[PDB]
RNA sequence: CAUUGGUGAGCAGCGAAGGAUUUGGUGGAUUACUAGCUAAUAGCAAUCUAUUUCAAAGAAUUCAAACUUGGGGGAAUGCCUUGUUGA
């Protein structure tokens, strides 16, 4: 299931899943650490910003969470994990095959409890250790001591004592010696939760029948029996400010506050979490402050504040109602559709089966919002319809957004399930717009689209009527009608000219939009399910019904690419930003990345959860997908922005590099009879001709001041005849011996321009003129090789600049004139580029100016 | 046609922050006020990073392997860059203000001087994928009393020393066990210590302060630990040190004084090697090469950068951008030179390939307001507020004539006839279109008839008539050649400005003040199409504003229009934060460009933050100059009415973002817009886009290489244009023989002719095959030259690029071929000696 | 002389093409001729409505 | 002519001006002469803040050399100098009843009777073994992050 | 000189310039390659005069 | 007759166990999320004190500084600078 194109980033849009979270004090501030499936997140208390997630995901679900001052303790399938900053600092392994269910940490004694009634004790080896690592002992609760371990708590001011609560009784364990020291009397109800108290030797027990039994562990007797009518109790906590407030959290979405001083109720918060997802799983007060943090299975996490009393003198009697504060949340359901709100890869619109629409942010995870379904007032003065008891919109199945003209009117059209109108949404205001677009032929909407200008929105009925609405007044401009089945995709090109459509009759209808004429028809074999248009490349693809992807050019009327291989229904698909790739998610839990040049799959990811949708970002960085299960949105990083991609067909293997990497390196020379230049910068020939004038310009205007007491050989103080001849001169002497200069000319090219002018002007050939003859014969072989011709011409231009007076003085000598005439006979066939240039721009001047 | 992207920020070579080199001497990285600019001083090619920071860049450091680049904003918005991939890896937010970034020479872990703390983090692996949390901090060291202002690693990878705003400077060991080896506190400086450095050996530490004192610390006796051996003093009376750097292998300090002088010192002797001066600017940034012979020097308040080899008393580049001041633009006919105006009067011929100015022209005292080219780019003209319009050469770099008015009125725009005969210019004050001859410097007449200022002028390239945009809401067509002398008004809705005209010479594009852009026909004076423009404009709400960005009527119009040379597209740019690229016959925009993202600039945001308005006054409008520790920046000489003045210290606000002159490139499918941030160049030259043309099921890249195997050359090349992939075109182009070239080029269809001429002009500019490419140019132009004459405007961008290729790189090879041949003929056939 | 500062700061007043928001702007003797109200504005609509002159094709 | 003045203090008994400079010398001042009256080289480096008693008999000085000295102005002699305090004292102030305040920057420390001539009453942060001779701080208060 | 600058930058530097001038200049016959800023490239090759 | 004026009486139509305005307070965004404090390579967070003192380091403009003045005219007493008595 590994991929060579995509790699997972994180799961955008999740807060909590339903596991009882932990909180840890950290100086003055607090951090709320929750878990989402195979990873876990750390939320700050005063802002509810996300701080850290796990760097590497856990292999299975996180079952128990606990947190000390710095080290968060996560407990997945078999092993518990000690983490700091999200980094896996230590992994503590439990030497049993059973599963860990509860995890208490007090002192140097970590307390891991498996599901099969065994408590593991882990000891710090050093008293100054930061987490327990060594294995102390394995306490066991039998079937005669109690039921299964409901929770592990450590009460205050107990020296090496572990408080164990079963389904029927409470036990104590001296973990230094591993011995039971006290057993409670049997509780007739099934205990569901436990919590320590600010008072000493007091633990609060909540049962499945709504009884809070408040067990004094010193006397071994209960004290206060708080009755709640027929409600399953899930959460228990105390307000540790000093005011006597007990928070009991039912699983039916209720939060009940008790004043233990006056033995009376305070407030019953209704529906702070949904019933079906577990209700109020974990809810606790921050230690010493009147802010209670609640979380549940509804993928939300709310904060409530007890305000100070309105009465100046009474205080404790007139207590304020709890009041809503900071809350972060996501969809309670898996998300159905995902689109992108802008080209900056900032905002992601996700419409789920929780009847809502959220605007998540890929940049800052606290920037997410739930977009408001509060209807605008009608312009007519007539009251709108709908229920008085307000409910949410139906589930959204198709969506379209244009980011061109945003904030001046509506720029999102969303299509709901089984509704005869689409709805408008304003992205900038984050609110449902004031226009609804009816199909006007009694039909559900199955596809919607925008123009790229953003003025025009297209609506596809279930009876073929492609109506075209406008954004300002919501007035209906045109009503195209070509199909007989449901229209299953609409688009429009960049020019507002070519309008394409596709239905379940297999018809791809091309319309002109400036006029109102059908441009042409294209009948296929299978019905067309979904269609994504790429506006830059003018190619749109169709997910057919013979389990294939067909790409049709929008202008040239015909099928241009056909891709096969998916073993089930292609669920959704999207184009690459550069148009090179199509990703596609199918119902066989596979994701394939087809490459449109080669017409084949280059990466196949067998994702374990069936991917309902895939969607590229407009920027070439992110692949956003949604799965069948899981409330979040999986984001994949595009690895093409860093590493090159080998376009190879790989689908049969899982389930020459020049053409594969789609980069073609240029040849050094086409053929030996060509006249090709040198590899390098084109201004190297400019610096070799005019080396003196460039330095003379680049000198400063005045002479800089110097302290003339400098060391003479400070350049040679870098802090770190035959044998004294240069490496070029030895190679030039060896070049005459072996009659080959290609070894010499390799170093002649690669030398610096300042080194070359030093080299050419000092050839050590004044009296015998030998190295002049060897260097000239070196450049005869250089021009005969026909490579680096621009450089080799400038080299004798520097020769005639330096020793031009030298060879003019000894002209007519039969050895020097033989070498120069042998160079001209090579150079005599170098007027071909001169004849080529004098022809080519004379035509280019004449043709362009006529 | 519309896949434009940012590729080069021409101009503004250095603005503020830490200039650095690569590990080699090739690449020079300079912090421009938004983004990192990567020049290369060996292979003369420039590159500006496409990613945008949120505010000005504080510090920049590159990994010693040349793979990871960290650029940190002044508020601590760190951004990783995969340097070879040229993309963004992560967006970190350091909570405080960071001052110095430096990787270890090993490159495994890097140190950050943010606030009073030193933060040491482990660098993420480049070959690992883009993870959520790639940054893991080793430690944080808090042993300081004020802000840390400098950072310097060891020549090893285990000792880090920091100098702070407090008088002390401490050495911190990055290893926990070696804490006893390096924990001593060096102090005793009288002023702001802003640099300490290890020597070539690990033993000595040289600390440089603001007051001019260099302290040499040596581990010796009067156990025994870290005495002072000798102190050295710069004796700069009022010049204070601004920043320092020290290459240990060549033992060179390079100090930067605020007066403008920089000095070079050898450290065990303290001898002044060379001392030069830039001017009156403070030397804000000093950096050194890894080999210790190239020194990169930079000043901020004039925006100049100076790379100077210390050994030979000679520069390498002395370049100087100018922020906020580029009033106008003019491309050269070859698409390699872009000149610009300035508020200083400077006319600077920048180069496209390397982002440095070639020549400067300072002969205008006042601000130059419009710049244009004429007659194949050899001559060039410029209008200023000085009361003159000045011609220039680009061959002898001098003016020919300085044309003037009868009383030296101001000037707004300039236009030239395509033949170098008539120059004309328009004014705010006198609003008569003065005309001069190029030969005789006297003015011929004053083409008058307007109410209010002539805003823009342009001559037609074929009919040779001029069109005047004026604040009379009238477009005036003047036929001034050949006994005509007739005046034709075309009146529009509102205050029309920034005229432009097609290279065909039969249409007039104009920009009304009401927002709309109208397009006319010159010969047939009816209106042949208008495009609305008010909706797709980002009018940024300023911080001094007192209205919403919706009804902000400041910049909801366009004040710059230029046609494409194909005659198919219009780039509209204005006072707003937006650059738009409209299509002419299809009425709709292609895509919209955001010019800059900077709250250092004014109008970057429609939605200002609500945590900045207190109960009185915006928080960023509060004059916070007094909290600075120095004197010269505390001095406020801000005049009350300095809206677009002569400096930036007189502004009293932040500069506003605007683009003011945009021209298409005549060669390579690009367009350059003179912005507040400098000179943006958007180009499509990367060509990573799957653009097909009449594809089919059978045609594949496998079918391309197979057609090259069976030698169906025309079937390979034409069906390579079907995919229109550049490497696919390059594969078939370099493989066919010379003798099959003229048969292939004679039968290439008429559809694919603009694609092959665009390919040959683009590829042959940087390609070693002069002889092969010019054979293809000869065969194409001699077998299909009639069609290119019949459709000149379809091919005019590509045909200019081909004649650019033969002149710029292929002609001087012929020149050196002729020069070497002629001097060989002289030296071997003429006289001897004595 | 104070209600001018109110209208300048609210974004009503232009000098040629562009409106200026800073009220501390010295206007040149030549440039004094061109200071009008900005277009499409409510400060101009009231002025033209009294004269019964509103041509709202130019959305004034 | 001593750089930028870095500390201000008024003598209630004498109305003379006290001036902390960057040279580390506090200089007494009075408008009768354009010369400084006395110059006490108190601490090395700069002087952060100075404060004089209501009695006009004692002054506290502090600077960025991690030092804080107590001076008797009448004889121009330091009674006791405190060195190597952790962070440099940004602010010092003396109460009406001789309660000296020292601001380390995140902390505020107070010493009672740390002014008189005896060497036992040198202000300090601790006492080994409960030695009563050393001057423990009268009251220390910690600020959060300010 | 600095009063004129202080007047124009106060005036939003649209500014009525000097009436007229007639001056004298000299031109040294330097190579045109050395009549620009420091650079690895140029465009001219002939003399200034 | 128009009212492109206000004030009131109704109707057609809109119309799921109410609907219009108008407004106070709070919360979340309004730049891209690596946690609090401290004397910080660690400790605390229920504290740094009966462990925080000694040692080591630490002194040039040799005895340096308004780069910060609305303009005109002075400057008696001031202040600054240079020459004139006694340790």
């Amino acid at each position: 299931k590994n991929s060579k194109i995509f790699s997972p980033f994180r799961i955008i849009g999740n807060v909590s899943n339903g596991v009882p979270f932990a909180t840890g004090t950290l100086g003055s501030t607090f951090y709320i650490v929750t878990c989402v499936g195979k990873t876990f997140q750390i939320y700050d208390a005063n802002t509810l910003h996300l701080l850290f997630v796990s760097e590497k995901e856990t292999p299975s679900s996180i079952v128990a969470l606990s947190a000390h001052f710095h080290y968060v303790y996560a407990a997945y399938e078999n092993k518990v994990g000690i983490y700091k900053r999200g980094i896996e600092e230590h992994l503590l392994e439990l030497e049993t095959d059973a599963n860990v269910e509860h995890l208490c940490i007090f002192g140097d004694y970590l307390c891991a409890s498996t599901d099969d009634n065994s408590i593991f004790i882990y000891k710090k080896s050093d008293p100054q250790d930061k987490y327990p690592s060594e294995f102390y002992t394995k306490l066991t609760v039998t079937e005669i001591q109690g039921g299964e371990i409901v929770s592990l708590q450590h009460l205050a001011t107990y020296l090496n004592k572990l408080t164990v609560v079963t389904k029927s009784n409470v036990l104590l364990f001296n973990v230094r010696t591993g011995k039971l020291v006290f057993t409670s009397n049997e509780f007739p109800d099934q205990i569901t939760t436990a919590e320590p108290a600010p008072v000493l030797d007091i633990i609060a027990l909540g049962t499945v029948t709504g009884e809070v039994i408040m067990f004094n562990m010193r006397k071994g007797k209960r004290i206060r029996t708080i009755k709640i009518p027929q409600s399953r109790i899930s959460s228990l906590s105390f307000r540790t400010d000093g005011s006597s407030h007990l928070s009991v959290g039912t699983s039916s979405g209720d939060l009940i506050f008790y004043d233990l001083d006056r033995r009376s109720r305070i407030h019953v918060l209704k529906n702070i979490h949904r019933e079906s997802y577990g209700g109020v799983t974990q809810a606790t007060f921050l230690n010493g402050q009147p802010i209670i943090v609640t979380s549940g299975g509804d993928n939300s996490l709310k904060e409530y504040v007890f305000d100070p009393s309105l009465s100046q003198g009474s205080g404790d009697v007139v207590v304020q109602p709890p009041r809503y504060l900071r809350s972060r949340g996501g969809h309670s359901q898996p998300p159905s559709y995902i689109a992108f709100a802008d080209s900056q890869s900032h905002f992601m619109l996700s419409a789920s089966k929780d009847r809502s629409l959220w605007s998540f942010s890929l940049r800052k995870d606290a920037q997410s919002q739930e977009m408001s379904q509060r209807l605008h007032k009608k312009q007519d003065g007539g009251r709108v319809g709908g229920s008085t008891i307000k409910s949410k919109f139906p589930e959204i199945v198709a969506l379209a957004i244009e980011n061109a003209r945003i904030g001046e009117w509506e720029n999102i059209i969303t299509a709901h399930k089984d509704e005869k109108f689409a709805r408008t949404w304003d992205m900038r205001n984050k609110r449902v717009g004031r226009w609804t677009f009816d199909t006007t032929d009694d039909g559900f909407v199955k596809s919607v689209a925008m123009s790229q200008c953003g003025n025009f929105g297209f609506i596809g009925s279930s009876n073929g009527s492609i109506t075209i609405y406008n954004m300002q007044s919501g007035i209906l401009r045109k009503k195209y009608k070509l199909h007989k089945r449901a229209v299953t995709g609409i688009s429009l090109d960049g020019m507002n000219r070519k309008m394409v459509s596709c239905g379940l009759d297999g018809i791809v209808g091309f319309y002109d939009f400036n006029k109102s004429t059908l441009l042409g028809k294209l009948k296929l074999d299978a019905p067309i399910t979904a269609m994504v248009y790429h506006r830059s490349s003018d190619l749109f693809a169709l997910a057919l019904d013979d389990l294939s992807i067909v790409v049709i050019d929008a202008v040239t009327q015909r099928v241009v690419r056909q891709l096969w291989g998916h073993s089930n229904r292609i669920t959704a698909f999207d184009f690459s930003p550069e148009g090179r790739w199509i990703v596609s998610a199918s119902l066989d839990s596979t994701i394939r990345t087809w490459d449109l040049p080669t017409g084949g799959c280059i990466d196949g990811i067998i994702v374990d959860n069936v991917a309902t949708n895939v969607k590229f970002s407009p920027n070439g960085d992110l692949l956003a997908t949604t799965h069948v299960t899981g409330n979040g949105i999986c984001i994949w990083t595009n690895r093409a922005q860093f590493k090159t991609v080998s376009t190879r067909t790989i689908d049969e293997s899982e389930f020459l590099n020049d053409i594969d990497f789609n980069t073609y390196t240029s040849l050094e020379q086409i053929d030996k009879e060509l006249l090709t230049l040198s590899i390098g910068p084109r201004s190297k020939m400019n610096t070799l001709l005019h080396l003196d004038v460039i330095r003379k310009r680049s000198k400063p205007k005045e002479a800089p001041k110097k302290s003339e007491k400098l060391p003479f050989f400070l350049q040679l103080s870098g802090e770190k005849r035959l044998g004294f001849e240069s490496h070029f001169t030895k190679q030039l002497r060896e070049g005459s011996q072996s009659k080959d200069y290609s070894s010499l000319l390799a170093t002649l090219i690669n030398f610096s321009p300042a080194a070359v002018d030093l080299e050419i002007r000092s050839l050590n050939s004044f009296e015998p003129f030998d190295e002049i003859v060897w260097f000239i014969d070196a450049l005869t072989q250089g021009l005969k090789s026909n490579k680096n011709f621009e450089l080799y011409e400038t080299f004798m231009s520097l020769l005639f600049k330096a020793h031009g007076d030298v060879i003019h003085a000894n002209n007519k000598n039969q050895d020097i004139a033989s070498a120069l005439q042998n160079w001209e006979d090579v150079h005599k066939k170098e007027d071909r580029l001169d004849d080529l240039v004098k022809f080519c721009m004379g035509v280019a001047a004449f043709v362009t100016t006529a | 046609k519309s896949d434009f992207k940012f590729s080069n920020l021409l101009g503004t070579v250095y603005r503020q922050g830490n200039i650095t080199f690569s590990d080699d001497g090739k690449q020079l990285l300079s912090p421009v006020g938004n983004r990192v600019s990567v020049f290369d001083l060996i292979n003369n090619k420039s590159f500006t990073f496409e990613y945008e920071h949120r505010k000005n860049i504080a510090a920049i450091d590159l990994n010693k392997q040349g793979t990871l680049l960290i650029s940190i904003d002044e508020d601590g918005r760190a951004i990783l860059v995969n340097f070879k991939a040229r993309n963004v890896l992560h967006h970190f937010n350091f909570k405080e203000k960071c001052s110095a970034v430096k990787f270890s020479p090993d490159g495994r872990l890097f140190a950050l001087a943010s606030g009073r703390f030193l933060q040491i983090w482990k660098t993420p692996d480049v070959n690992k994928d883009r993870q959520f949390a790639p940054f893991v901090r080793h430690r944080v060291h808090a042993g300081h009393f004020q802000d840390i202002t400098s950072l310097t690693w060891s020549q090893d990878s285990r000792f880090i020393l920091t100098t702070s705003k407090d008088l002390s400077a401490k050495i911190w060991s990055v290893d926990s066990e070696e804490k006893n080896l390096a924990a001593t506190t060096f102090n005793g400086h009288r002023d702001y210590v802003m640099g300490a450095f290890f020597s070539h050996d690990q033993e000595k530490i040289y600390t440089v302060s603001k007051d001019g004192a260099v302290f040499v610390w040596e581990f010796t006796k009067r156990k025994y630990s870290w005495r002072i051996t000798k102190k050295h003093f710069f004796y700069a009376n009022q010049a204070k040190v601004k920043c320092v750097t020290f290459h240990p292998a060549t033992r060179l300090l390079a100090v930067g004084f605020t007066s403008g002088e920089f000095r070079l010192y050898d450290l065990p002797d303290f001898t002044l090697i060379q001392q030069l001066s830039m001017g009156q600017n403070p030397v804000n940034t000093v950096s050194v090469n890894q080999t210790g012979e190239w020194l990169a020097f930079g000043s901020s308040k004039l925006g100049q950068l100076l790379v100077y080899e210390w050994q030979s008393e000679s520069y390498i580049l002395k370049q100087q951008g100018h922020f906020d001041s580029t009033n106008s633009l003019a491309y050269s006919p070859d698409g390699s030179r872009v000149v610009t105006a300035s508020e200083d009067g400077k006319i600077k011929v920048w180069d496209i390939t390397s982002g440095f100015c070639l020549a400067t022209f300072e002969e205008h005292t006042s601000s130059v307001t419009a710049v244009q080219f004429a007659k194949r780019g050899q001559v060039m003209f410029s209008s200023s507020l000085d009361g003159t319009v000045r011609a220039w050469d680009l061959i002898r770099y001098r003016n020919f004539r300085t044309f003037t008015g009868t009383e030296r009125i101001q000037f707004n725009c300039l236009a030239v006839d395509p033949s170098g005969e008539v120059v004309c210019a328009g004014s705010l004050d006198n609003f008569d279109i003065h005309v001069w001859s190029v030969q005789t410097g006297q003015l011929l007449d004053a083409l008058s008839g307007h109410e209010g200022p002539v805003s823009c002028l342009s001559f037609s390239q074929e009919n040779s008539v001029l069109a005047s945009a004026s604040w009379d809401k009238t477009i005036r067509i003047w036929s001034i050649f050949g006994r005509s002398q007739q005046v034709e008004p075309i009146e529009v809705y509102s205050d029309v400005l920034a005229l432009s005209m097609r290279p065909d010479g039969k249409e007039v594009a104009v920009s009304t003040l009401k927002g709309q852009i109208s397009i006319f026909n010159i010969e047939d004076a009816k209106q042949v199409g208008n495009i609305d423009c008010r909706k797709d404009i980002i009018s940024g709400r300023f911080n001094q504003d007192r209205f919403t960005a919706k009804n902000s009527e400041r910049s909801k119009f366009f004040t710059t229009i230029h046609y494409s040379f194909d005659g198919m597209a219009i780039v509209a740019g204005g006072n707003n934060n937006s650059i738009c690229l409209y299509d002419v016959p299809n009425e709709v925009l292609l895509k919209r460009f955001i010019v800059s993202r900077n709250m250092a600039l004014n109008g970057t945001l429609e939605f200002l933050n609500s945590k900045k308005m207190t109960e009185a006054g915006s928080l960023d409008l509060i004059d916070d100059a007094g909290e600075n520790s120095d004197l010269e920046d505390r001095i406020d000489n801000s005049l009350p009415g300095s809206q677009r003045g002569g400096d930036l210290s007189t502004r009293k606000m932040r500069p506003e973002v605007r683009v003011t002159s945009v021209q298409f490139s005549p060669t390579a499918n690009a367009f350059a817009a003179a912005s507040t941030e400098g000179l943006l160049i958007y180009s499509t030259n990367d060509t990573i886009l799957f653009d097909p043309f009449d594809l089919d099921v059978d045609v594949t890249p496998h079918s391309t290489v197979e057609a090259l195997r069976e030698k169906q050359f025309l079937n390979a090349l034409v069906m390579a244009f079907r995919l229109n992939e550049e490497y696919l075109i390059n594969k078939v182009y370099e493989a066919i023989p010379i003798k099959e070239i003229p048969l292939v080029a004679s039968n290439i269809p008429a559809i694919y002719l603009p694609r092959i001429l665009k390919f040959i002009g683009d590829f042959a500019i940087e390609s070693q095959h002069i002889e092969f490419n010019l054979i293809w140019i000869k065969a194409l132009l001699s077998a299909s030259g009639g069609y290119i004459n019949e459709h000149k405007y379809l091919f005019s961008t590509a045909m200019r690029s081909i004649q650019r290729f033969i002149v710029r790189v292929a002609k001087e090879v012929v020149n050196t071929t002729t020069d070497n041949k002629y001097t060989y003929r002289f030296l071997v056939s003429t006289d001897g000696s004595m | 002389i104070q209600d001018a500062v109110k209208f300048i700061e609210q974004g009503h007043v232009r000098v040629g093409p562009n409106l200026i928001n800073d009220p501390a702007y010295l206007v040149t003797r030549n440039m004094e001729d061109y200071v009008t109200w900005v277009d499409n504005s409510k400060i101009k609509k009231t002025l033209l409505r009294y004269r019964n002159q509103i041509d709202d094709f130019d959305f004034s | 002519k001593a750089g930028p003045t870095m500390a201000m203090a008024q003598n209630p008994w004498n109305a003379v001006m006290h001036l902390g400079h960057s040279n580390g010398t506090v200089s007494l001042w009075s408008p009768s002469m354009p010369e400084p009256l006395v110059k006490l080289l108190s601490a090395r480096g700069p002087v952060n803040s100075i404060a004089i008693d209501r009695s006009g008999y004692y002054m506290a000085t502090t600077g960025a050399d991690r030092s804080m000295k107590i001076w008797d102005i009448r004889n121009f002699k330091q009674l006791h100098s405190v060195e190597s305090l952790p962070t440099p004292g940004t602010n010092v102030s003396i109460s009406d009843t001789g309660l000296l305040a020292l601001s380390r920057g995140p902390h505020v420390t107070l010493w009672k009777d740390a002014l008189k001539l005896s060497g036992d009453s040198k202000p300090c942060f601790g006492s080994m073994g409960g030695n009563p001779h050393r001057n423990t701080p009268y009251m220390s208060h910690l600020f959060a992050g300010n | 000189a600095n009063l004129v600058y202080k007047l124009d930058v106060l005036s939003s530097v649209h500014f009525v310039p000097k009436p007229a001038s007639t001056s004298l200049e000299i031109r040294v016959e330097t190579p045109t390659i050395s009549m620009e800023d420091a650079q690895p490239l140029y465009m001219s090759n002939a003399s200034s005069l």
